C-alpha cells in the first residue's frame, strides 16, 4: 500500500515549559515543548511576543536552559524519547532566524531497561556536566567540556535501582545529586559526589535519611539555603546537613503535588501545583545568623486549568501549561478577591487534546465537513467545532467520551462522565449533566465507603446551533456507558440513540452484565424505546445494512429491530479475543483488540452467519483501527507508530494479512474517522482523519505507485538538503519503533517533509530536483505544481 | 494439613543419587532456525521451565544422549497434536549412565528452556529424527500506559507494597492516563500482568486451600504446565507468545474446567477440579518416570471416586518419598487411572492421595 | 542343545535365600472328610504334585499362613463356584518386611483331590470347604522287538474274550506310558502311573474346562489316554481374545525346566502365571525394555510380549544374557492368555 500522511492540526497540548534568557542577554524568553514543536516567545509587559517555532524530529522528552562559562546567553538542552540529545544555540542576523546545533548525539544504551519513572534529565548548577537518568540502575554523565561536540557520556552504577527522583545540589564544590529512593525498608533521601575524573560517585555531604512514604518530589533550593526540599502527599521536609525542618499542612492532603517552580531567584518563594488544578505557594522563611531557613508555610493561591508545568514569567505573571486542557497565563495579586482566590485569568491558549472521539458532519450544508472532538478531561471537558484554521469552544465540565450526530433531529448525543463524592453521592462542581434544560435517570429494574470518588455516567443532548445541553440522560449506578452510535435500524423509519453499557463492580474483574439501551429523541424529550440485557459488556457497536452489531466481551452478536421493537439475536461468532475495535464496510467486519490482534469476518447473508476471512496475530498495544478499503486496514500501535495490513491461490496463505506499510507518527492516535475538511470536489483517493492524545489531526489518504516512487525519490533528494535541528536523520525518526525494534519506515509518505519543499529557497530547489524524472526530466516549476495540489487535500 | 516436604518430590530422588550435575544455560537467537536431535519415544507436550525425568534404554537415544553432554545438551520434544507443528527443546542438567540388569541405561534429568515451531524433520540413517526449526521469542510488552503517560506524574509510578483497597487504589494511580485514551481502567486491568497474576494466584487457592513465581513469564509458563487440561488447549498455550495473552487464556481454561473422568467412558466421574492440591513446590501435577522407563504427567488430588485398587502397597520407586502405591483403575471399565498413595508412617500427612495420570481422565 | 541347568526353574530361586523348609510329609486317609483353609485369590487348577509359588501380602493370608505352620501344612485350591479341588502342602516359607509391607512367600507341593461337601466362611474373610478326599481308582492288569514280545506276551488270553489282541494294548499302563513317553522325547519321570498321569496333566497347555475334566478323571489309564488324546489333538495354539491370531504349534514346545514344558511361576506381586516354553512364537510385539529383575529363568532377560492384532500381552521374550549359551532365546507364553486349536 501506498499512504500519504499530513498534519492538519499540529499539537496543542504542552509537555514542558521553561524560562531564561535564550534569544538575547536582556530579553526575557520563554520556550514551550508542546511534542514536537520547539515555540519561542519574549516576555513583555504587553504579554508575550513569538519571536520563533521550530520543528523537531523527536518527542521532546527533556528541555532545560543552561549558561556555561564563556557564554553570552544560554543554549539550550533537548532530549527527545528517542534518546537525541542535542545542545542548541539561538543565532539571529537581521531579519534572519535560525537554531544552531552546539552540539548533538544519541545517548541511547545497546542494552538496559527504560525506567518505571521515566526520563529524568538535569544541569548541574556549574554546568560541570548534564545527568540522566534513563535506565533502572545506571546513571549517565555527559560531560560538558567544549570539546563534546558529540556527547560522549559515561554511566555509573546506580545501587538504588528505584529512583524517585533526582537533583543537582546548589553550594557544593564538588557535583552532588540528591535523590529519592525506595527499597523494603522505605523511601530514603541520599546524596552522592559525581567525579568526572574518577569517573564515578562518592559519599555525599550529608547523610541518607528517611522521608514519608509516598515523599516523591526533590527541589534543590539555592543558595543561601541550600540543601534540598523532599515533598510528598502528607508532609513538606526540608533537609540541609545539619537543619531539618518539617510541615504537615492541611491544605495539600487533598491532592498529589506533582509540579513546581522557583519565583525568586534566591529560592524564597515557590509555586507548587497539584493534580486537580490548585496552585499552592510555599514560602520559605529566612533569619540570619551565616543565614539558615527559619520556618515553612504554604498558602493556597488559588486554582488554574490541572496544570503540567509551570513557569514564573514576572511582576506576578505565571504560565500555567496543561496537558488536559487549555494552557493559562495568569496574574498574582497581593490581596485576595471577594471569592478568597489571589489567581486571575489573563490569556488561554487553545488545547484540543485529548482527542478522545470526534465526527465528521457538514453543519451548514455547505459541502466543508466540519470536525467535532470531545476534549479535555475532568473539569476540563469541552466540545471542539474545527473547520477551514477556527475552533470553537463548548464547555462541559466534565469528560466527554463519545459523540455522534443525529440529522433528523438537528442535535449531538454525547456520553460524558462527572467525579462525585460519597458523602448518598455528592458532586464537586456544576457541569453539563446538571445544568441540563431537562433531565432523566435511568429506572431499569433489571440487575463503598466514605470520601471516595464514584463515576456518574450520562447520555447529553446537546442543540447543534446554540450547543445548549437540551438533555441528560443519567444510567444505572455503577454502569459503565461505552459505546454510542446513531442509526436507523429495520423497517422501522424512526432514528435512534443505541448506548452498549456495562455493570462494573470493584469485587469483579470482567463485567458479566450490560445493556443495549435504545433511545429517541422526540419533540424536546428522551425515551427509552427498548432496553436488551447481555451477559458481557457491549465494548462496541455498528450498524451492519440496517442490523445492530455489537460486541459482548468475546462474542460478537448481530441483532435484528423486530417489528414489537425488541433486538432479536440473529448470529453470534466467537473470538479468542475481546471485540474492542469492531468496524464495517459492506459485508467486511473488522475485529481488533487491544494486544494488536487483527481478524477480518464476512458476512454470508443466506447462511446468515460469520466466517473469518483473514487472521494477523501479533503482540502489541493497538490503540485504534480503521479500514481504508476492502484490502487495507489502518492502525494504530505502541511506541506511537501507524501500520498498514493487507489482505497465492493457497488457503494458508490467504487467510493471513500481510502488513505493508510501517510509519513512526509520533503521537497516540485515539480516534480514525472517515472524511476531509475540504470543499468536495484526484492524485489521492481516501481521506482518514485521526485525533490524538496531544491534540494533533492529521490526514491519511492513499496514493497511486506513481506518485509514491516520485514523492519518495522527492523525500530523499529533501532529507539531504533541508538542516534538521539537532540534526536528527529523519529517515530515523519515521522509523517504525518498538521495545527492542526498529524498522525503517515504509509504505508512508512523510507529507509535512514534502510539504515543507515549498519553504525552501529556489537555489535549494534547484539542487534538489536535478536528474529526477518526470518519462521527462522534471523541473522545480513542475514539482511546485505537484507540492501545491497535495497541500490542497486540507 | 500438610507436613510432607514438598521439594522431595521435585528432585527425582528415586531415580538416585550421586548423578553428574551441570550449570551454564545454553540459549539460542531467539528467532534464527537450528538442528536439534528429537527424542522418538516422548509422547508428551513439554511446557518451559517444566522438569522431564528419562531412563533411556535404546542405543539410538543412549549413543544421542552419550554425544549431547560433549555437545550442546539441549534436544527437541515436539507437542504432536494427534504431525507436528510446534514443540519445546530440553536441556539435559542432571546426566548417570548405569549397567542395571544386564543393559546400559542412561537416566537424564532435564529441563524445558525454548519453544519452537517444527520446519522440517530428517530421518536419519539411524532411524532418528533431526528437527529443524525456527525458535520463537518471548514477546514482552511494556505498560500500557508508558506510551500515554503523563510526565509530571511519573514520579507516582512507584508504589509502597504490602489488601482489597490496596488493588483498588493500585487500579486508581497507575490507570490514571487511563482518562485521556477511548478506554476505561478498569478495561486496562483486564491486561495488566499483575492483576492477572494476583487473579490467578488467588482463583488458584480458593481450589487448594494450602496454596509460584514473580515474573510473568514465569509464572504464565508454571500455570500452564500444572493445569488439568487435556492436550489440545495445552498446545493452544504453548502457541501464544505474550505472558499477558498467555495468562488471560489460562484464567479463561480455569474458570471453565469442571470435572475429570474416565477417558475409556466418559460417563465416570473420576474427579473434581475442586479436590486437586499440589503436594509439590512445582505445581499439582508433574512429570515422572516410572521404572521403565515411561513419563507419566501425575496430578495429585485429595479425593477421588470409581477407582479400584489393585495390587499389594509398595514404597517401590516411589514418586512422593515416604508414600507406597496400590495401582488404581477404572471400576466400570477397569482402565488404569492411577495409583492411590498411602502414608508409611504416624504423625504424618495427607495420610492419603492419588495420583491420577494425565493421559487417563477427560475434562468435562 | 541345552547347557542351560534345567533344575534352577523348578527350584524358584527368584523368591530369595534363606527360605526356611519343612520336610516330612502329612497326608490325610484315603475317603475321609476333612475340612480345610481355602486360598481366597489364587484362581488355578492346581494338579497333584504340582508346584505353586506364592506371595501372600493380605494381612488376613499372612495371619492364616502363620496358623498354618503351626498345624499340618495344607490348604485348598479350588477349581472354580467350585465342585472340585486339590490340596497343597506347604514345604517352603519365609516371612519379610520388604517395599513397607508384610509378605510371606511359601511354595506349596499339591497333595490330593477332593470334592467339596460345603463352603463356610469366617468374619476373617478366609474360606473353609468341608470336603472328602478323593480316591484313587487303582486297576489291576485288564487280564521295537522287545514290545513287539511284550505284545505278545501280554494280551494272548484276549482270544478268550469277545475284543481283539491288540485292543487291550490301548488300555495297559505300560503300552499308553511309552507311547507317552515316546512323544515327550522331543520336548525333553515317575513310573507309578498315577504319578506319571498327573505329572503329564500339569505341563499341558489346555484350556480350563480340560484341566478340570483331568482333574475330576479318577483312574490312572482313562487320564493317560485322555492326555495322549489331547497331545495329538492340540495342533496350534493362539490368542485367547482373537481366537484366529496363531501364536505357536505343538511342535516348538520344549522342556526348559525339569518339570516339564510348562510351569507355575510366580511375579513381584503375588500373581501366578502358567508358562509355557516355546522355540518360536509368532504375531508378538516385544514392549519396553529387557530385564533380568525377578527372571523366573536365571541367565536369561525378559521382555513384554503382546499380540500385534488386540495388543492383549501374550508372554516374555527370554534372550541369554551372556553368549555361549543355550538356547540364546525363547518365549515363555502364559496359559491364561492362549487358547488351543
Ligand atoms: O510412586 C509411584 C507410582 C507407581 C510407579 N510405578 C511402579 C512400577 C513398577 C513396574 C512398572 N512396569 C511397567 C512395565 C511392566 C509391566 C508389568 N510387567 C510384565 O511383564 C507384565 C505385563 C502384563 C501382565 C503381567 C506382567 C513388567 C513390565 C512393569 C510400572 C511402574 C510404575 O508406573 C512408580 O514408579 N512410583
Ligand atoms: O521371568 C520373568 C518374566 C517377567 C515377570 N514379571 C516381572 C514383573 C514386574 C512387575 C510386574 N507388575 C505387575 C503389577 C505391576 C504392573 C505395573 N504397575 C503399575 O503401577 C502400572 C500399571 C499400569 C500402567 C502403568 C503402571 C505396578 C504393578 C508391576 C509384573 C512382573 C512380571 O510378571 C518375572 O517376574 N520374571
Ligand atoms: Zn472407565
Ligand atoms: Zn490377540
Amino acid at each position: 500500500s501506498y499512504n500519504y500522511v499530513v498534519t492538519a492540526q499540529k499539537p496543542t497540548a504542552v509537555n514542558g515549559c521553561v524560562t531564561g534568557h535564550f534569544t538575547s542577554a536582556e530579553d526575557l524568553n520563554l520556550l514551550i515543548a508542546k511534542n514536537t514543536r520547539l515555540e519561542i516567545y519574549v516576555v513583555t509587559a504587553e504579554g508575550l511576543r513569538p519571536v520563533k517555532e521550530v520543528g523537531m524530529y523527536g518527542k521532546i522528552a527533556v528541555m532545560e536552559l543552561f549558561r556555561p562559562k564563556g557564554e553570552s546567553k544560554d543554549l539550550l538542552f533537548i532530549l527527545t524519547a528517542k534518546y537525541n540529545a542535542c545542545i542548541l544555540e539561538y543565532k539571529q542576523s537581521g531579519e534572519s532566524i535560525d537554531i544552531i546545533t552546539r552540539a548533538h548525539g544519541n545517548v541511547q544504551d545497546r542494552i538496559g531497561r527504560p525506567s518505571e519513572t521515566g526520563i529524568i534529565g538535569i544541569i548541574d548548577p556549574e554546568c560541570r556536566m548534564i545527568g540522566l537518568r534513563l535506565y533502572d540502575g545506571l546513571f549517565k554523565v555527559i560531560p560538558l567540556d567544549r570539546d563534546n561536540k558529540e556527547l560522549k557520556a559515561f554511566n555509573i552504577r546506580l545501587e538504588e535501582l528505584h529512583v524517585i527522583d533526582v537533583k543537582f545540589l546548589y553550594g557544593c564544590q564538588a557535583p552532588t545529586i540528591c535523590f529519592v529512593y525506595q527499597d523494603p525498608q522505605g523511601r530514603h533521601v541520599k546524596t552522592y559526589e559525581v567525579s568526572l575524573r574518577e569517573k564515578e560517585f562518592n559519599k555525599g555531604p550529608w547523610k541518607q535519611e528517611n522521608v514519608e512514604a509516598e515523599a516523591s518530589m526533590v527541589i534543590a533550593v539555592p543558595e543561601p539555603f541550600g540543601g534540598a526540599i523532599i515533598i510528598g502527599q502528607e508532609s513538606i521536609t526540608y533537609h540541609n546537613g545539619d537543619k531539618y525542618l518539617a510541615i504537615a499542612p492541611p491544605i495539600i492532603k487533598q491532592s498529589t503535588i506533582v509540579c513546581h517552580n522557583r519565583v525568586d531567584p534566591n529560592g524564597s518563594r515557590y509555586l507548587l501545583g497539584d493534580m486537580e488544578g490548585r496552585l499552592f505557594m510555599l514560602l520559605l522563611e529566612k533569619e540570619e545568623q551565616t543565614v539558615t531557613l527559619k520556618d515553612l508555610r504554604v498558602e493556597l493561591l488559588g486554582e488554574t486549568s490541572i496544570a503540567e508545568c509551570l513557569t514564573y514569567l514576572d511582576n506576578g505573571v505565571v504560565f500555567v501549561g496543561s496537558r488536559l486542557g487549555d494552557s493559562q497565563l495568569v496574574k498574582l495579586n497581593v490581596d485576595s478577591n471577594e471569592q478568597g482566590s489571589y489567581v486571575v485569568a489573563m490569556e488561554t491558549f487553545t488545547n484540543l487534546g485529548p482527542i478522545v472521539d470526534m465526527c465528521v458532519v457538514d453543519l451548514e450544508r455547505q459541502g466543508q465537513g466540519q470536525l467535532v472532538t470531545c476534549s479535555g478531561a475532568f473539569k476540563e471537558g469541552s466540545l471542539r467545532i474545527i473547520r477551514n484554521l477556527h475552533i470553537r469552544t463548548v464547555p462541559l465540565y466534565e469528560s466527554p467520551r463519545k459523540i455522534c450526530y443525529q440529522e433528523v433531529s438537528q442535535c449531538f448525543g454525547v456520553l460524558s462522565s462527572r467525579i462525585e463524592v460519597q458523602d448518598g453521592t455528592t458532586a464537586l462542581r456544576p457541569s453539563a449533566s446538571t445544568q441540563a434544560l431537562s433531565s432523566s435517570v435511568s429506572s431499569s429494574k433489571l440487575f463503598t465507603s466514605f470520601g471516595e470518588e464514584v463515576e456518574v455516567h450520562n447520555l447529553l443532548i446537546i442543540d447543534q446551533h446554540t450547543f445548549e445541553v437540551l438533555h441528560a440522560h443519567q444510567f444505572l449506578q455503577n454502569e459503565y456507558a461505552l459505546s454510542l452510535v446513531s442509526c436507523k435500524l429495520g423497517k422501522d423509519p424512526n432514528t435512534y440513540f443505541i448506548v452498549g453499557t456495562a455493570m462494573v463492580y470493584p469485587e469483579e474483574a470482567e463485567p458479566k452484565q450490560g445493556r443495549i439501551v435504545v433511545f429517541q429523541y422526540s419533540d424536546g424529550k428522551l425515551q427509552t424505546v427498548a432496553e436488551k440485557e447481555v451477559k458481557g459488556a457491549v465494548y462496541s457497536m455498528v450498524e451492519f445494512n440496517g442490523k445492530l452489531l455489537a460486541s459482548i466481551n468475546s462474542t460478537v452478536r448481530l441483532y435484528e429491530w423486530t417489528t414489537e421493537k425488541e433486538l432479536r439475536t440473529e448470529c453470534n461468532h466467537y473470538n479468542n479475543i475481546m471485540a474492542l475495535y469492531l468496524k464495517t464496510k459492506g459485508d467486511f467486519i473488522l475485529v481488533g483488540d487491544l494486544m494488536r490482534s487483527v481478524l477480518l469476518l464476512a458476512y454470508k447473508p443466506m447462511e446468515g452467519n460469520f466466517e473469518e476471512i483473514a487472521r494477523d496475530f501479533n503482540p502489541n498495544w493497538m490503540s485504534a483501527v480503521e479500514i481504508l478499503d476492502d484490502d487495507n486496514f489502518l492502525g494504530a500501535e505502541n511506541a506511537f507508530n501507524l501500520f498498514v495490513c493487507q489482505k497465492a491461490t493457497t488457503d494458508e496463505e490467504r487467510q493471513h494479512l500481510q502488513e505493508v506499510g510501517l510509519f513512526h507518527l509520533g503521537e497516540f492516535v485515539n480516534v480514525f474517522c472517515h472524511g476531509s475538511l475540504v470543499m468536495q470536489n484526484t492524485p489521492t483517493q481516501g481521506s482518514v482523519l485521526f485525533g490524538t492524545v496531544n491534540g494533533m489531526i492529521g490526514l491519511v489518504t492513499s496514493l497511486s505507485e506513481s506518485w509514491y516512487n516520485l514523492l519518495l525519490d522527492m523525500q530523499n533528494r529533501l532529507n539531504k538538503v533541508i538542516k534538521s535541528v539537532g540534526k536528527i536523520e529523519h529517515s530515523f525518526w519515521r522509523s517504525f519503533h518498538t521495545e527492542r525494534k526498529t524498522e525503517p519506515a515504509t509504505g508512508f509518505i512523510d507529507g509535512d517533509l514534502i510539504e515543507s519543499f515549498l519553504d525552501i529557497s529556489r537555489p535549494k530547489m534547484q539542487e534538489v530536483v536535478a536528474n529526477l524524472q518526470y518519462k521527462r526530466e522534471a523541473t522545480a516549476d513542475d514539482l511546485i505544481k505537484v507540492v501545491e495540489e497535495l497541500t490542497r487535500i486540507h | 494439613i500438610i507436613n510432607f516436604d514438598t521439594s522431595l518430590p521435585t528432585s527425582h530422588t528415586y531415580l538416585g543419587a550421586d548423578m553428574e550435575e551441570f550449570h551454564g544455560r545454553t540459549l539460542h537467537d531467539d528467532d534464527s532456525c537450528q538442528v536439534i536431535p528429537v527424542l522418538p519415544q516422548v509422547m508428551m507436550i513439554l511446557i518451559p521451565g517444566q522438569t522431564l525425568p528419562l531412563q533411556l534404554f535404546h542405543p539410538q537415544e543412549v549413543s544421542m544422549v552419550r554425544n549431547l553432554i560433549q555437545k550442546d545438551r539441549t534436544f527437541a520434544v515436539l507437542a504432536y497434536s494427534n504431525e507436528a507443528q510446534f514443540g519445546t527443546t530440553a536441556e539435559i542438567y542432571a546426566y548417570r549412565e548405569e549397567q542395571d540388569f544386564g543393559i546400559e541405561i542412561v537416566k537424564v534429568k532435564a529441563i524445558g528452556r525454548q519453544r519452537f515451531k517444527v520446519l522440517e524433520l530428517r530421518t536419519q540413517s539411524d532411524g532418528i529424527q533431526q528437527a529443524k526449526v525456527q525458535i520463537l521469542p518471548e514477546c514482552v510488552l511494556p505498560s500500557t500506559m508508558s506510551a500515554v503517560q503523563l510526565e509530571s506524574l511519573n514520579k507516582c509510578q512507584i508504589f509502597p507494597s504490602k489488601s482489597y483497597k490496596w488493588w483498588q487504589k493500585y487500579q486508581k494511580r497507575k490507570f490514571h492516563c487511563a482518562n485521556l485514551t477511548s478506554w476505561p481502567r478498569w478495561l486496562y486491568s483486564l491486561y495488566d500482568a499483575e492483576t492477572l497474576m494476583d487473579r490467578i494466584k488467588k482463583q488458584l487457592r480458593e481450589w487448594d486451600e494450602n496454596l509460584l513465581p514473580s515474573n510473568p513469564i514465569d509464572f504464565s509458563y508454571r500455570v500452564a504446565a500444572c493445569l488439568p487440561i487435556d492436550d489440545v488447549l495445552r498446545i493452544q498455550l504453548l502457541k501464544i507468545g505474550s505472558a499477558i495473552q498467555r495468562l488471560r487464556c489460562e484464567l479463561d481454561i480455569m474458570n471453565k474446567c469442571t470435572s475429570l473422568c474416565c477417558k475409556q467412558c466418559q460417563e465416570t466421574e473420576i474427579t473434581t477440579k475442586n479436590e486437586i492440591f499440589s503436594l509439590s513446590l512445582c505445581g499439582p501435577m508433574a512429570a515422572y518416570v516410572n521404572p521403565h522407563g515411561y513419563v507419566h504427567e501425575t496430578l495429585t488430588v485429595y479425593k477421588a471416586c470409581n477407582l479400584n485398587l489393585i495390587g499389594r502397597p509398595s514404597t517401590e520407586h516411589s514418586w512422593f518419598p515416604g508414600y507406597a502405591w496400590t495401582v488404581a483403575q477404572c471400576k466400570i471399565c477397569a482402565s488404569h487411572i492411577g495409583w492411590k498413595f498411602t502414608a508409611t508412617k504416624k504423625d504424618m500427612s495427607p495420610q492419603k492421595f492419588w495420583g491420577l495420570t494425565r493421559s487417563a481422565l477427560l475434562p468435562t
